[PDB]
């Protein structure tokens, strides 16, 4: 994973 | 929905090694055939349970044979009586276009692509989906020519033919087996950028670079940074890429920023496309960061694993950690640290005293992707810098070179990971795994003394952290501490014990401990805590003279900025409380004279005035205090601002001047000196009026950049100066129809300090911009209302809670990862005052009323009200  | 535990962990009954997937494709009707070759381990009377989520079964065969021997329960699919060794052939039916969660196989405009992570690839397949299980995938794609003309999976094209009716199809084959969350499709009309990297030792990599038709102008940015990216990882780390093929998509329907699929990450569209007039310095970094860190997670995510979600830091945090050294390495080291340590003390201390608390390695989790934490990524990072900070680099490497060799090709776990760092350096890392174990922010307290008589100064540390709504007991930690010690004329003062050398780094382990040191020829000002060595709250009795001769003299330029931080911290406390009494802000002469310092200052770089220039968020701010006043923190904030302004009017506008710059170059230097010119703009901007407008319409207007452009349109609107409508309507006037550029307008929107920005937030629901089916539009008026405006979503009337939950009583069902980040502000209701909090209650209640609640709210929900 970046989330946001 | 139910809980699942760390401590619950087994080995799987049955193993994967083999999967081939044939997906043919349709936006309504995709039906996926998967021939799996498994192995049971465990007992012959156990199933095989197989993950799936809306799944339409079609058969299940075993060997060839149709299996009577099976039945479908709630989210899965569990099959008898199997050999030792058999194929298992699976046939469904799933529904990209249904697919509003975006998890699994869904449409992104006329595009298909996947989203496996966390536990996706059940929404595709039942399958053994967790990250223990790892398999040698082989994807057959077969979908209409004229609509998708790309057909990518992971690895390398190995065949692909033609069929009747418009059809085709394509096979890829990827030989590193892998857990499914890293399985990828993409099908879809593209513009397609490509280059070549090779590697120190002569692989030729072939990149490519899936854009939307249109966009290639926006593309080379992010291929040069992938190219940088592979180039630091072998300076740095000895790592090179292991595959032939390097494939990115671009997609603008994403609920994640970007994913590391092997060979053929997908990537949000905000951080990939960048142009100067489309694009800030700021998003020239991000992008450079974002391509890094997904790049990085080649060795720490995809040749290792994760064994088990509860060990998602073992990639997250030491990924975070490699990308923080990438951009510091590229860049200014300095800033870097500076920007990672403001998230750290001013969001993720937030969460770490919130309900949704948790260590590193979380023991606890009913929805995985609640987990993608600040805690699990910067925390998480912060404690493999701790390591680093023990160990030191030739050893960190030594230990790195080690993870590799022992975990290379399989799934692991955070404690082989500091096992191989112990075992290749010889430090004894025993108490420092309770890092992992251990939630909460700890408090390190600093009391000194020094001797005259002896030449001896006295450090006594003592450390606790306090329960956390997770955890009840505590225990100390392995806090590395690092100090300098200066001396009257701004030098450092050699650290040393006994006629011996000592370390700088401080082994802070027990409760209370004291560090003597000798031979300490003058009185010192200490730097503590140095580089943010552990992440900890810490206190010292600082005086303002000390922090001031920091700012002045300090080594390391992180210390000259923390200093700074240090010495506002105590009046932005005051500040807030005259707030809250009526009064308005206070600030000593001797407070102003050191920023007009550093202002004027011509041997500072450049970029670290700019940081002392940036005032401390509202999340930074609000982190200096045990129950949050959000109106006083941004009353504050803006006074602090207009009294700089006034007192360094003169000082300000002549550096603004001196920075301009003709040329726009993406180049640190360059970046530097705007990023401290729009810094005295943002001053200026709350000056007097008239100067003001001109400077920021002026700027705005002349710009020959974005960032240029949006430092101006922002002031405007933080300032609300008389050219922030005209400026606001040119914004959309050009850029209406770019959705990631009109993002920034939404933000500035969202966190406006007008009086009716809710009533305006509300109508730009309708802008022709915006769409609740895009996430990224979603985060960028809702999310940045709720999160980045606390001043009115903290509204005295509860407004603000009550648009939140209109807007999450539609996003709960539409899409529950995006509701689930919307949600976090409310959730932090016990920091606020009695009202407040009653009100925040009962929008949590009401949530928890839903009918089809998900289990990504319900997580946070039962959390926050208990
Ligand atoms: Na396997
Ligand atoms: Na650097
Ligand atoms: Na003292
Ligand atoms: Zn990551």
């Amino acid at each position: 994973x970046v989330v946001d | 929905p139910q809980a699942k535990y760390r401590h619950d962990y087994r080995a799987p009954d049955y193993q994967i090694t083999d999967i081939d997937l044939t997906f043919d494709l349709d936006a309504q009707k995709t039906v996926v055939t998967a021939v799996s070759q498994a192995v049971r381990h465990g007992a012959s009377d156990a199933p095989l349970r197989l993950n799936g989520e809306d799944l339409k079964l079609v058969s299940v065969h075993i060997n060839d044979e149709p299996w009577t021997a099976w039945k479908e329960e709630e989210g899965a699919l569990v099959i008898s009586n199997l050999p030792e060794r058999f194929t298992l052939k699976i046939i469904n039916e799933i529904s990209p276009a249904a697919n509003t969660a975006l998890e699994g196989l869904y449409q992104s405009g006329d595009a298909l692509c996947t989203q496996c992570e966390a536990e996706g690839f059940r929404h595709i397949t039942y399958y053994l989906d967790r990250p223990d299980v790892l398999a040698r995938f082989t994807t057959k794609i077969i979908a209409d020519k004229i609509k998708y003309p790309f057909l990518l999976s992971n690895g390398n094209r190995v065949a692909q033919g033609e069929l009747e009716n418009g059809r085709h199809w394509v096979q890829w084959q990827d030989p590193f087996p892998k857990p499914c969350y890293l399985f990828a499709l993409v099908a879809g009309d593209f513009d397609v950028l490509r280059d070549t990297f090779t590697t120190r030792s002569g692989r030729e990599v072939a990149l490519e670079l899936y854009v939307d038709r249109g966009n290639l102008d926006r593309a080379p940015w992010a291929m040069t940074s992938l190219k940088n990216s592979m180039k630091w990882d072998e300076e740095r780390f000895g790592l090179e890429y292991d595959l032939d093929i390097y494939m990115i998509v671009a997609v603008d329907f994403f609920n994640m920023g970007a994913m590391e699929n092997k060979g053929l990450n997908i990537f949000n569209s905000k951080y990939v496309l960048a142009r100067t007039d489309t694009a800030t310095d700021k998003d020239y970094l991000d992008i450079e960061r974002v391509i890094g860190h997904e790049y990085f997670h080649n060795w720490t995510g995809n040749r290792v694993t994760c064994r088990d979600w509860f060990q998602l830091s073992l990639k997250e945090g030491l990924t975070v950690f490699r990308d923080q050294e990438f951009s510091s390495d590229l860049g200014s080291r300095a800033v870097n640290r500076i920007n990672n340590v403001r998230t750290m003390r001013g969001l993720q201390f937030a969460e770490d005293a919130s309900p949704m608390a948790h260590p590193i390695r979380p023991d606890m989790v009913i929805e995985m992707n609640n987990f993608y934490t600040l805690t699990v990524y910067e925390k998480g990072a912060e404690v493999i810098r701790m390591i680093h900070t023990l160990l030191g680099e030739e050893n960190f490497q030594k230990g790195m070179q080690l993870y590799f060799e022992r975990h290379d090709g399989s799934a692991a776990t955070c404690d082989d990971f500091v096992q191989a760092m112990e075992d290749a350096s010889n430090v004894d890392l025993s108490h420092f795994r309770r890092w992992y174990s251990q939630s909460g922010t700890p408090i390190v307290t600093v009391k000194d003394d020094y001797n005259p008589e002896t030449e001896q100064y006295t450090l006594t540390i003592s450390q606790r952290t306090p329960a956390t709504p997770d955890q009840a007991e505590k225990q100390p930690l392995h806090i590395p501490f690092a100090i300098e010690l200066y001396d009257n004329e701004g030098k450092v003062i050699p650290l040393q014990k006994g006629g011996h050398p000592v370390n700088s780094v401080l082994n802070v382990t027990q409760a209370e401990q004291t560090f003597v040191f000798d031979n300490v020829y003058f009185q010192p000002v200490p730097a503590l805590l140095c580089e943010f060595s552990a992440p900890v709250k810490l206190e010292y009795k600082w005086s303002d003279q000390q922090l001031t001769f920091l700012m002045r003299h300090a080594r390391n330029d992180f210390s000259r900025w923390d200093a700074a931080q240090s010495l506002l911290a105590t009046y932005i406390k005051l500040n807030v409380a005259r707030h809250q009494q009526g009064q308005p802000l206070s600030l000593p002469v001797h407070v102003a004279d050191a920023f007009r310092a550093v202002l004027l200052d011509e041997k500072i770089d450049p970029a670290l005035a700019a940081e002392i220039l940036t005032l401390p968020s509202v999340n930074e701010m609000a982190e200096l205090f045990d129950i949050i006043d959000p109106i006083a923190i941004a009353e504050v904030r803006e006074a602090l601002t207009r009294t700089l302004a006034t007192e360094l009017a003169d000082e300000l506008l002549a550096i603004y001047n001196a920075n301009y710059q003709s040329e726009y170059r993406v180049e640190h230097e360059d970046i530097a000196k705007r990023t401290l010119r729009n810094a005295c703009l943002r001053f200026l901007a709350f000056g007097e009026t008239h100067l003001a407008d001109v400077l920021v319409s002026k700027q705005f207007h002349e710009a020959n950049n974005m960032t240029d452009a949006l430092a101006a349109l922002s002031a405007a609107v933080a300032a609300q100066l008389p050219c922030r409508d005209a400026l606001m309507q040119e914004y959309d006037d050009k850029w209406h129809q770019n959705g990631l550029v009109m993002d920034k307008w939404f933000i500035l929107q969202a966190t406006s300090p007008a009086a009716n920005v809710l009533e305006t937030v509300r109508g730009l629901l309708q802008h022709r911009s915006f769409t609740m089916s895009n996430p990224n539009r979603i985060r960028s008026l809702i999310g940045a209302f709720a999160g980045s405006n606390p001043a009115a979503f903290h509204a005295e009337d509860g407004s603000g809670y009550l648009f939140l939950v209109e807007m999450l009583t539609d996003l709960n069902s539409r899409n529950p990862q995006v509701a689930s980040r919307l949600i976090e502000p409310l959730i932090r209701l016990k920091r606020y005052d009695a009202k407040r909090q009653e009100k925040m209650r009962a929008a949590l209640e009401q949530l928890k009323g839903l009918e089809n609640l998900s289990g990504d709210l319900y997580e946070k929900i039962t959390k926050a009200l208990a």
